[PDB]
RNA sequence: GGAUAGUGGCCUACCAUGGUUUCAACGGGUAACGGGGAAUAAGGGUUCGAUUCCGGAGAGGGAGCCUGAGAAACGGCUACCA
RNA sequence: ACCCACUCGGCACCUUACGAGAAAUCAAAGUCUUUGGGUUCUGGGGGGAGUAUGGUCGCAAGGCUGAAACUUAAAGGAAUUGACGGAAGGGCACCACCAGGAGUGGAGCCUGCGGCUUAAUUUGACCAACACGGGGAAACUCACCAGGUCCAGACACAAUAAGGAUUGACAGAUUGAGAGCUCUUUCUUGAUUUUGUGGGUGGUGGUGCAUGGCCGUUCUUAGUUGGUGGAGUGAUUUGUCUGC
RNA sequence: CGGUUUCAAGCCGAUGGAAGUUUGAGGCAAUAACAGGUCUGUGAUGCCCUUAGACGUUCUGGGCCGCACGCGCGCUACACUGACGGAGCCAGCGAGUACAACCUUGGCCGAGAGGUCUGGGUAAUCUUGUGAAACUCCGUCGUGCUGGGGAUAGAGCAUUGUAAUUAUUGCUCUUCAACGAGGAAUUCCUAGUAAGCGCAAGUCAUCAGCUUGCGUUGAUUACGUCCCUGCCCUUUGUACACACC
RNA sequence: GAAUCUGGUCAAACUUGGUCAUUUAGAGGAACUAAAAGUCGUAACAAGGUUUCCGUAGGUGAACCUGCGGAAGGAUCAUUA
RNA sequence: CUCUAACUAUAAAAAUCUCUCUUCUC
RNA sequence: AGCGCCGUGGCGCAGUGGAAGCGCGCAGGGCUCAUAACCCUGAUGUCCUCGGAUCGAAACCGAGCGGCGCUACCA
């Protein structure tokens, strides 16, 4: 049948995209069914940031963030849980999972 | 002995020894692919990949140390027929039927029977698997 | 099945007949 | 012009370059004689029509024929092929 | 450049069914049996097959075109609830693991199986068979066997027959036998029987793949449902469920 | 009562009490199924078969108990926490004779198993307080396939039984093998539980390693998780619906 | 006014070869059906244990894999976290 | 009828199967 | 006629100075409802015949046997 409206693809009426690489198993994917995201971070782990804190010079610190635009092939992804496998009537809902935590 | 053919029967011609099987576990050893193989002067690992070809099954070939073991249960008369089509479809030329032909690739890749008592180029019969398995390594040069 | 490899045999087997057309010519 | 009961490239002679076509020509096929009709049946319709009626066509295959108003006749002929 | 209000055109989107669909769904897949805005091209079961063949284009790889014989009753679409999934998630089990404990498999013996053997090693079980059928049986029990008996063959009909339907038996042989089973010989007994048939009991005889009944397991888990009532034409589903 | 919970269901710790894991264990225990087993339990039976030299029944004897082998329940040991001589001396389940031979006490002979005389008991009286083992104490053995181990091979003595050979069972002596903790793998298990140890009762004329219960000595290590093996619920895809065999 | 016979004339027909249609054997060559207890593996249906499938090209006992481009018929309709 | 923030990381092998398919009525 | 190689448990190689080696064989067991894969455990043997060396020689050497690869038909 049709396992989805938008055909799992988000394309809806551009002929072609230019194809990107998966991050993990790097393979060649549409950039729309090309699930993605921001691994926003910052730079040192929660932990130790107390005491990198006071192991440096120039106190009062900012304690930059590296980032990443990550892109995930469909295997990939759902292979490592960051994207579950949903009832057709819970697969709709296109909202994002509303703000992992509050 | 066999007189290097199956439904041939003459006195005088040149001669191939037959070929036998024992046993691993399963699949059979042949003893005497080398000697049949410079009998038809032909390499020892075209025998063993014809018969695989016409049989169809897993096979192992080793030319340096002599166990050539090809799977399955095949009793001496089915394993000689294979090798009959093997001589009749390679080793014999076309109008004296010598079985003593060589394996010749020319400025093209055309894989070709050579004889040497009618000495013609035979038209080979690219259309096997065998031919493929013979372009990818040629004779006596990549063995 | 796979209809990719049944359509390349069939191509594989009309080049081979094609083939030996061109050797009877 | 000839020829024909009489038109007409019917045939000839001199010329002229034309005629037909995707609106289906020409070629091929037709276990097709065409029709009146038959079967079938809400209506629209599908198939069959060698065969009682109509026409047309044949007398083994082609040709040629006198006679006769009317014949290219065949229970009339001239010839070849079978 | 922004916000408001309206609109034109474009990709789309959300709800809904008002329709329509084989449904999955679709704002067109609607205005389609209440059958008719105009429109070009396609397909008539699946294979055989995009195959053969003849063209055609091509340097070639190959494209456009394009069968039939034959062969089969299904192939197939959506959709259902199950089963499955080295698929995801939520909880479980000491018939799972973990921590360890204790062992089994090593030794001998006992018992139970299989296979070999013999007459037979009677047979049924192959997680839920195997110290089980109380299967720890010297007879039996017994279902195995070499043998020996006996009828515990009703009832009915026919059948004989009281000058005998018939049974029983000391002794010898014969049989282990102290069995009158069999004989040799005689005596006993009397109408219950004896011999045929119709019909009949017994059968650890066969068939659990004909059955009951019984208990085993599926399965000690948490699972199972119907009456309205709703959601689907229906097969069904919801009630049985988001969480804790 | 104190924590913990949208403050709800409840959960955790503590107090108190015998009992604070559904207090502990059980037994009753759903729908639907299986081609599971059993006609060998029946006087439950269909159907088929045999029904007189019988597959019925009975009598004897042989057989169910044999062995180049393998697997699967168990028992005793592989020794020193031991074994052995003696002493010390704690239980609970039970059971037990009528139209007949049970429970055995006590006293007598035997070294024993046994045998005799009596005695109570149809059962809280009698066996009984089953004086059970394991266990403890005191001696001996001394790390040696040795007093561990005792299979097995000889001879005899007893009892039950119509009948013990193919050793019934018990006892006496001699023989004393293999056994040095056991490959791959696998089973069981969380508290009076596991383990050891015995007792009883079913089977029983007579025989247990069997089993059902009972009690004795009395635990290491958790108080968890889905890694293996499964299970339950839900989602999901299936070309599976004889269902991953 | 017959025979014979000049011409042409319609022209059947015969030979000769070309050319075509249809049957037609045919050394040998290459396939497909039905037969489902042949053999080798297990390609596919689940994430089929490397997602499938398609076009293309090479190779590969066989299945098929491979490189490049695609599509969801996928296992994602989903990051203004 | 007044809120816009945090966050991690496995992929070892598993190949296969010839069974019977059975029936619903007041 | 002489020199270089060898001497298996069923087969291919090896260490030959502590005394029967592995793979592959095979009998059996483990795993799986089942088969394989795998896991494991076991059975065959006179490193050729006889001596020297050595605590001990299949083994270092030798006084030869059987078989091989060259010289090459060597009056
Ligand atoms: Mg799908
Ligand atoms: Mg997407
Ligand atoms: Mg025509
Ligand atoms: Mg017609
Ligand atoms: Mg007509
Ligand atoms: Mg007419
Ligand atoms: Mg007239
Ligand atoms: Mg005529
Ligand atoms: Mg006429
Ligand atoms: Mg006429
Ligand atoms: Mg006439
Ligand atoms: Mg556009
Ligand atoms: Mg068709
Ligand atoms: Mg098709
Ligand atoms: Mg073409
Ligand atoms: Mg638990
Ligand atoms: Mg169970
Ligand atoms: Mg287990
Ligand atoms: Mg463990
Ligand atoms: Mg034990
Ligand atoms: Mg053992
Ligand atoms: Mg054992
Ligand atoms: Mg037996
Ligand atoms: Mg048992
Ligand atoms: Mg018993
Ligand atoms: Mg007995
Ligand atoms: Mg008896
Ligand atoms: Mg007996
Ligand atoms: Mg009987
Ligand atoms: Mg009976
Ligand atoms: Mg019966
Ligand atoms: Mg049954
Ligand atoms: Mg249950
Ligand atoms: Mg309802
Ligand atoms: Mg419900
Ligand atoms: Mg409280
Ligand atoms: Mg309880
Ligand atoms: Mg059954
Ligand atoms: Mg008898
Ligand atoms: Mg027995
Ligand atoms: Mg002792
Ligand atoms: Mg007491
Ligand atoms: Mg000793
Ligand atoms: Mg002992
Ligand atoms: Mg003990
Ligand atoms: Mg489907
Ligand atoms: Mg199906
Ligand atoms: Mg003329
Ligand atoms: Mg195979
Ligand atoms: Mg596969
Ligand atoms: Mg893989
Ligand atoms: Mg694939
Ligand atoms: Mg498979
Ligand atoms: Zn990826
Ligand atoms: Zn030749």
């Amino acid at each position: 049948p049709k396992k989805r409206a938008s055909n799992g693809r988000n394309k809806k009426g551009r002929g072609h995209v230019k194809p990107v690489r998966c991050v993990n198993c790097s393979r060649s994917v549409p950039k729309d069914k090309a699930i993605k995201r921001m691994a926003i971070r910052n730079i040192v782990e929660a932990a130790a940031i107390r005491d990198l804190s006071e192991a440096s010079v120039y106190a009062e610190y900012a304690l930059p963030k590296t980032y990443n635009k990550l892109h995930y092939c469909i295997s990939c992804a759902i292979h490592a849980r960051i994207v579950r496998v949903r009832s057709r009537t819970d697969r709709r809902i296109r909202a994002p999972p509303q703000r992992p935590r509050f | 002995i066999n007189i290097c053919r199956d439904n041939h029967d003459p006195f005088y011609r040149y001669k191939m020894p037959p070929i036998q099987a024992k046993v691993e576990g399963i699949k059979t050893a042949v003893l005497n692919v080398a000697d049949i193989s410079h009998a038809l002067n032909r390499p020892a690992p075209y025998i063993v990949k014809y018969f695989g070809f016409e049989l169809g099954a897993q096979t192992s070939i080793s030319v340096d140390k002599d166990r050539y073991l090809v799977n399955g249960v095949h009793e001496p008369a089915k394993l000689q027929d294979v090798l009959d089509g093997f001589i009749n479809k390679f080793v014999l030329c076309g109008s004296c039927k010598n079985p003593e032909t060589e394996i010749i690739i020319t400025k093209d890749n055309d894989l070709v029977r050579d004889c040497k008592a009618c000495g013609k180029r035979t038209p080979m019969d690219l259309r096997h698997k065998l031919s493929s398995f013979i372009l990818k390594n040629p004779p006596d040069s990549v063995s | 099945m796979r209809a990719k490899w049944r359509k390349k045999r069939t191509r594989r087997l009309k080049r081979k007949r094609r083939k030996v057309r061109a050797r009877s010519k």
